[PDB]
């Protein structure tokens, strides 16, 4: 197996700035679903964020919309979340996970079809 | 007539009527009951107007629980006496207790024994259950009872990894949080599974063999059955399920290792501990089972009713479901054998006003099949010649409710948009939605995670009737009956499945009460029949195909990703079978051009291309078939040999790629890896080529 | 409801004592009968119990061989059979019975109450 | 046009001219020389009209022997000297000298070592004849290279006896009583054997599988190939053929028991004894064998022309023969290639003028065949999924001439009547007989055991082409060429047979000077496939079928009836297989009555009914296959796995009664018999109700 | 394996008469073709004279016919071969052979067809 | 047709002289050129054969590491390498051709003769 290497996050106020990364190693030459996953403190997972990397389209949350940015790494098989105006309900633990695809037809939003997985963290205070 | 005539001549009170009729008395398979029910619809079907109507018997290995020592479960002290046993039979329903042909609870196909030891809890019994208790848990499963819950499984895998673990014996359970929906009450004030309900099934491996001393070959008068040593799928260890009320009265006393995860878990007032024996005072207890059931040879019989085509009397449209329950099963399939019957009708009633279909039309009250599909499968094989070369569809028909949200549809993508189109020309039948196409309900409801706008149609996977006619003669499948909320519900299926309390009054009062949903499910199936069986050409679509073939491609390129330096090192390359399936989607997409503008008038060219699209699924699959499941052909859709619920596409490379991690060549493992794409990518190609253009 | 409890005995020890307590005027198709050992100046401790679907447990574990639990419909009763009474066994005895066919030992679920047989040990 | 523009099209001179460039220089397979002589096929394929010509390509598994290393056997001392030498080369034929393709004689797939020891006798290497070494005669076969004779039994099959007997080497001669017709000349002399004539062939066990490392899947670009460890039908053992000069100068020097019988002699002026070793005061030498041949991967070129069919463009009529050849092969298969090739340009000739046929034909110049049937099984195996549901026969074309007495037809009992009603338009070419039909001489020369008047018309066994499009697919084939007498020599096949000697100038003056006879084989083939390709109705006959069937029937229960006593002890019935060919007898029947009056006009009926024709065979095959031989599927004609050569219908009973007194346990091999009759009565009851009344 | 008891022939002068008798045991309840061959001191085998119990037929040579006719006795599975105005070109010997039969279509009249043989001998002196 | 022989010495033993004779105007493709030892008052006797397609075999098998056959067509010339030389073998060596590759030993069969170098032994 091989393991996606995160980071990212952390302890900052509301309204600040922030950034998420996800790093799928062996991944440099294949296109790939790079999406982002929250859960909730006692709350189950969401969609938050998510790339294409067969077609280069990009789909947010519609709260998430207007908010959320990926940022591409210059390595292809690593890419960044920058956060800004966090509002206190990002306060939970999201999570990045890759799909390997090669036509990469449709982006996918359930955690079902994801299979690598990783543990990301980052705490909002008011 | 037309279309029209057909779908509103399907009433709901005759299925209601017709459900009423099937549940008063126990039609188990191979008992004189269920003979005469047999011949009952046998007789109506051929008043009905059916052109020939035939009552194909077979002497198959089936399996009952003796009259005279009844079997049963119970705890059993140091000196021998017993403590605790388990209820010699179900509480009868109310309204139904002077009916004596009710059998006890029991699980098909057990062997006899008398088993005792202690009990370890092993959660839903899965692999990963296993597991856990061996790797992290450190329990040595071998030589003890087990007892396992329901779900997520069927009872055939279950039962098998047991038998991998070492267990003597299998104790089969429901629970309630599993089985119990919040809020509902039990029967018969509730449809949710009272104390006393047990649910029931067959503890089969059968790998679409069907007939266990017969495989491959129909159980003739002259047949040679082969011996109970070389049977197929037959478990080695006894199996008989219980409720959850006398399961608390044994899961309490046990103690132990604590659960180690919060799935680890139920509704019910135990530890749940998963630690092997009954901790403090009562130590010296155990369980001990009490299965005396016998396995003899008894004649089934499937009522096959042809209507002759018109047009191509050779190509046979089959639809089909199962008649025999172990209790009145008045969901199932009895729910699904009164809509087969009122097609069945309806059908007969438009053959009397002098309507013809296109395609013979081949409807079927199989037997048996709560034994595995023995009888499906026993009359496949006896008639494999003329299907396998005159087939066209086998539309299944069983349990066509199970909940009253939305319709569920699992079918190849080869009728996908017919699925589709069908849907939209019907009305929702659900809350809301009054005068809204069920198109549009399903939609809302149960979107296609891809477009919005599209609904999800899941696979055929594997299970009833349609088993033998897609995964072995590669003949298009489809399936469709009402569910529930499956994303805010947690009970896989219904409470009441497989039990006594499966009466006619559940499914009137705490299920459809109007048999409205019922309607809705007989008219979506019997529309699909119709369809495929009065259509100038075969109502299928190559490309939605070609398109999804993509996808799953993907899903097995993305778990070999998994590894991704292995890929590296064994120069393992999925670039064949992508070629293939680009290869498919272009060929698929100039069939799909000729097929828009080649003429229609010569019935020639006509019959060319709907065998060229009817053999496209007879494309897929290889003589040869799957490794050890010689009777697995399908390369796409089997089922594999692990994580058979889960239903991956690509058997062959899942399997292959199943626990490749722990190997001990790996060199040998990704070769046979290779392998298997090399083989996935040939079929593709082969497919294609078949849809090429010929000569 | 009637219950009626039978099988008043005076045995010193080692008795083979029939106790029989019968439905007469249950009106619910499902029954879970059990037995109480009311002890002088004790709580009543539930004995043993059968449900109507034959599934029966015995509480007093420690008698397990002192105590066996059985039931017929035919004549509609439900029977404890003793051997090798012991001196202690001195109580008074009540069939107990309710609809829900859980077997459990809890004496206020337990509405119904027979009038009750001393069984005398010396 | 019609069938006579077609026959009086072929001309004898244009076979003579093809004949003639076919053979002036090597065509081996998997060489630039056979890839050039493709090239030119194609080319010439071209202009002559055909629809489309094609040239696949598979990298499949060959041998050849080395060039700088030539194999050879030496007669070994004890003291390591070498005394005599096996001829490293066939003596050149007359006005071939400067040819230097000519590669020397060798066995195919024969692996490579140095093998030293005794040699032993083993008469023609037959079952029976091992059978007679080690239970009379004695002898420790194992461990020690023997020396057989050519014919009776395929090369295969002696190698494996060989391998079964422990042997070390093989090596392989052919006695002059066995290839030398008294009174005759030989080469350049006359046309029997010359002392350095060798001849060559495959030792390979592939069973139908074809490619050694592509077992049921093509050998294509992106194919995974197997290790040579699980290599199928690879012999163990080193084997090398001979001539009968350096054999005689062999096995002279042998001493020991004497030949048991008359059969174990030939006309060599030797002892023949069976006795190892080489006795008298020369006891210390021995046989070494020298083979550094080398199996590599080629690629090898099959030239398909497809000639689209006018009416029904899927029904493919497949009419091929292989052109690879040990050396130049003026009478196999550049004969047979050259009547093909004519064949070829006569249908042409016909497209040009405009003429279309009803039916879809391919012509395949296959490659490999020498090889092992490699070539054909891999272009099947590729295309099996278009010719399972399109293919309607094979009419096989190899060595049209081997002797001038009559023409030898070998075709399944569908074809049988055409067989009879095309030579009955045919003009004899035999001695004799001007004006006669060939119909007329056939009989009068090769009468039917049944009828005097009806010709006799073998089965169609095994070998060549028609393997598998036969024994797999189950597509009626069909083979002829003109044959010898028979009845009145020894010979099995003409002296010069797989030799370097196999020249032109062999053919056109000691076997056919005016090459009238290929012209009549020519006629005859290509009459089969015109009637094949250009009938309305499909020129089978299921009565005939249905009639010989009986006769096997009572052939395969008078062998059984051989142990009467065991056939009442373990209660083993034929009524089962006499009650089924019954069946078929009067279901035949009927389908024959109602196609004699079915209306032609109709095409959807007419298209039905030539695909129940068409299924008719595909019916007998069986997925499930043979035991241990999967890709033989055929239960009626398919080759046994003991006497191959004999031919003896049911295959699957008659291995199961193949020596079924020398058994462990009688019970368990009964019921097998028992099995297998169960098998092939459910067979012929499927055939039977496949021409039954559909719907 | 189950032995063909064959007996008569012996010794007999030209222009008498003699009789064949060959049982086939366990043929009892079956049809067969009971076939009758000479070979001859530096011949080979040739057909003499042969029956078809399941259409009850018999069948001979040119030169055999009104020479030889084929006989029977009252058990199914044995059958005669009565012999009359031998002359002393058949001084050569004959085999017995069977080839059990359900339909039994045609006789066979090639020594290859059948299965179970004899052993026979005759000496016709003149 | 010249069958001309060369190699004639008088090695006293164990001697390499080597005999060599070649075909001249050959006029048939096959051959089967051999040796004769023609012992002083004795018949001669077939020493080693070999035919046109390197099918050979020494007759003296006695002789078996003591004379080598072979032959090259580039000069179309036959070759036969004697070692360990003996007095006995003293003798005139005969070459023999004929167009049948058979590899005969016997003397009448073979009419085409050379010179017979001879080849002394002391
Ligand atoms: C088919 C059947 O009933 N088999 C046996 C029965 O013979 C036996 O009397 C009984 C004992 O309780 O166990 C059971
Ligand atoms: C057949 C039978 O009576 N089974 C059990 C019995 O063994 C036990 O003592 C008691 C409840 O555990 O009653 C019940
Ligand atoms: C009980 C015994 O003899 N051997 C067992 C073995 O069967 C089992 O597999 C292992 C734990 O996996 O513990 C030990
Ligand atoms: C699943 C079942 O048994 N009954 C359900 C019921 O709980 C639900 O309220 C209703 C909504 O339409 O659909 C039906
Ligand atoms: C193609 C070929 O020659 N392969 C081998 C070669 O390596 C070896 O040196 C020679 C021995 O004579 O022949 C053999
Ligand atoms: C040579 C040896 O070690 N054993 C052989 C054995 O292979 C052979 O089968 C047997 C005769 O059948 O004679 C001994
Ligand atoms: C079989 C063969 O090679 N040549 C034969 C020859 O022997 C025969 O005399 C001649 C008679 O037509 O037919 C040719
Ligand atoms: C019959 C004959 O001469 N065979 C020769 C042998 O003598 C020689 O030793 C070998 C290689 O040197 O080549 C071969
Ligand atoms: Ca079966
Ligand atoms: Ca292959
Ligand atoms: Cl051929
Ligand atoms: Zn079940
Ligand atoms: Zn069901
Ligand atoms: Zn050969
Ligand atoms: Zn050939």
């Amino acid at each position: 197996q091989v393991q996606l290497q995160e980071s990212g996050g952390g302890s900052v106020q509301a309204g600040g700035s922030l950034r998420l990364s996800c790093t799928a190693p062996g991944y440099t030459d294949s296109n790939y679903y790079m999406s982002w996953f929250r859960q909730a403190p006692g709350k189950e997972r969401e969609w938050v964020a998510g790339v294409n990397t067969g077609r280069g389209s990009t789909s947010y949350a519609d709260s998430v919309k207007g908010r959320f940015t990926i940022s591409q790494d210059n390595a292809k098989n690593t890419m960044f979340l920058q956060m800004n105006s966090l509002k206190p309900e990002d306060t939970a633990q999201y999570y990045c996970a890759v799909a390997a695809c090669h036509f990469c037809d449709s982006l996918p939003k359930t955690q079902d079809e994801y299979i690598l997985w990783g543990q990301g963290t980052q705490v909002t205070v008011s | 007539h037309n279309m029209k005539a057909f779908l509103d001549e399907l009433k709901a009170e005759n299925i209601k009527k017709f459900l009423y009729n099937f549940t008063q008395i126990p039609h188990l398979a191979g008992t004189e009951q269920n003979f005469q029910l047999a011949k009952q619809i046998q007789s109506q079907w051929k008043e009905f107007g059916l052109d020939s109507v035939e009552l194909a018997h077979y002497d198959v290995l089936l399996s009952y629980p003796n009259k005279t020592h009844p079997n049963y479960i119970s705890i059993i002290n140091e000196d021998g006496n017993e403590i605790f046993n388990t209820s010699l039979f179900e509480p009868p329903p109310p309204g139904y207790e002077n009916v004596s042909d009710i059998v006890p609870p029991f699980s098909a196909f057990s062997p006899q024994g008398m088993p005792e030891g202690d009990l370890v809890y092993v959660n839903y019994a899965r692999t990963e259950d296993f597991f856990k208790l061996e790797r992290d848990m450190k329990i040595n499963c071998s030589g003890k009872i087990v007892i396992a819950r329901y779900g997520k499984v069927f009872r055939g895998n279950k039962v098998k990894n047991a038998q991998l673990a070492g267990a003597k014996g299998v104790i089969l359970y429901s629970d309630p949080a599993d089985y119990f929906a919040p809020g509902v009450k039990s029967y018969p004030d509730g449809w949710n599974l009272p104390g006393g309900g047990v649910q029931r099934g067959n503890i089969l491996n059968l790998n679409g063999a069907g007939d266990p001393l017969t495989p491959g070959y129909p159980a003739n008068e002259y047949a040679y059955r082969r011996g109970i040593a070389e049977a197929v799928g037959l478990p080695s260890i006894p199996v008989h399920p219980i409720g959850y009320y006398d399961a608390q009265k044994l899961l309490e006393k046990m103690g132990g290792s604590a659960p180690p995860d919060s799935s680890w878990r139920g509704s019910l007032k135990v530890p749940y501990n998963v630690g092997p024996g009954f901790t403090g005072n009562f130590s010296t207890q155990k369980v001990k089972m009490h299965i005396h059931s016998t396995n003899e040879v008894t004649r089934i019989y499937n009522v096959i009713g042809t209507l002759r085509g018109a047009v191509e009397p050779d190509r046979y449209v089959i639809l089909g479901g199962h008649r025999d329950s172990w209790v009145f099963g008045g969901i199932d399939p009895q729910s699904g054998a009164a809509v087969v019957h009122e097609i069945v009708r309806s059908f007969g009633t438009l053959k009397k006003e002098g309507w013809r279909p296109r395609r013979t039309i081949l409807f079927a009250s199989w037997d048996a099949e709560e034994f595995g599909l023995l009888g499906s499968t026993e009359w496949a094989e006896e008639n494999s010649r003329l299907l396998q070369e005159r087939g066209v569809a086998y539309i299944n028909a069983d349990s066509s409710i199970e909940g009253n949200y939305t319709l569920r549809v699992d079918c190849t993508p080869l009728m996908y948009s017919l699925v589709h189109n069908l849907t939209k020309e019907l009305k929702s039948p659900d809350e809301g939605f009054e005068g809204k196409s069920l198109y549009e309900s399903w939609t809302k409801k149960s979107p296609s995670p891809e477009f919005s706008g599209m609904p999800r149609i899941s696979k055929l996977g594997s299970g009833n009737d349609f088993e033998v006619f897609f995964q072995r003669l590669g003949i298009a499948s489809g399936r469709a009956r009402y569910t529930k909320n499956w994303e805010t519900n947690k009970f896989s299926g219904y409470p009441l499945y497989h039990s006594v309390y499966e009466t006619y009054e559940l499914v009137e009062k705490f299920y459809d009460p109007m048999f409205k949903y019922h309607l809705t499910v007989a008219q979506v199936r019997g529309g699909m029949v119709f369809e495929l069986a009065n259509s100038i050409v075969l109502p299928f679509d190559c490309r939605d195909y070609a398109v999804v073939l993509r996808k799953y491609a993907d899903k097995i390129y993305s778990i070999s990703m998994k590894h991704p330096q292995e890929m590296k090192t064994y120069s393992v390359s999925f670039d064949s079978l992508f070629s293939a399936v680009k290869n498919f989607t272009e060929i698929a997409s100039k069939f799909s051009e000729r097929l828009q503008d080649f003429d229609k008038s010569n019935p020639i060219v006509l019959r060319m291309m709907n065998d060229q699209l009817m053999f496209l699924e007879r494309a897929f699959i290889d003589p040869l078939g799957l490794p050890d499941r010689p009777f697995y052909r399908h390369v796409i859709y089997a089922p594999s040999s692990h994580n058979k619920y889960a239903g991956e596409s690509f058997p062959g490379i899942y399997d292959a790629l199943f626990d490749i991690e722990s190997k001990v060549d790996p060199s040998k493992a990704w070769g046979e890896v290779k392998r298997q794409i090399y083989v996935a990518a040939f079929t593709v190609q082969a497919a294609a080529e078949t849809l090429s253009e010929v000569a | 409801v009637q219950l009626q409890e039978s099988g008043g005995g005076s045995v010193q020890a080692g008795g083979s004592l029939r106790l029989s307590c019968a439905r007469s005027g249950w009106p619910y198709s499902t029954y879970s009968m059990n037995w109480f050992r009311q002890a002088p100046g004790k709580e009543r401790e539930a004995v043993a119990g059968i449900s109507s679907t034959m599934s029966g447990i015995i509480f007093a574990e420690s008698k397990a061989g002192q105590f066996t639990i059985s039931q017929d419909n035919a004549k509609n009763t439900v029977y404890l059979q003793m051997n090798n009474l012991k001196p202690e066994d001195t109580a008074i005895y009540y069939c107990a019975a309710r609809r829900d066919y859980s077997l459990s030992s809890s004496s206020d679920d337990f509405d119904y109450w027979g009038q009750g047989t001393q069984v005398t040990v010396s």
